[PDB]
């Protein structure tokens, strides 16, 4: 989930935007 | 600012700035 993708590894815009409404 | 390790409030801030009026969901698990 987001923590594994963005906190414990390096985040990306692609991934963040999957969590936008 | 997004292409780094982002945790806790730093992650929430990034979602807030990127998502804007779309809103977002933060589900840390």
């Amino acid at each position: 989930g987001i923590v594994e993708q963005c906190c414990t590894s390096i985040c990306s815009l692609y991934q963040l935007e999957n969590y936008c409404g | 600012f997004v292409n780094q390790h982002l945790c806790g409030s730093h992650l929430v801030e990034a979602l807030y700035l990127v998502c804007g009026e779309r809103g977002f969901f933060y589900t840390p698990k």
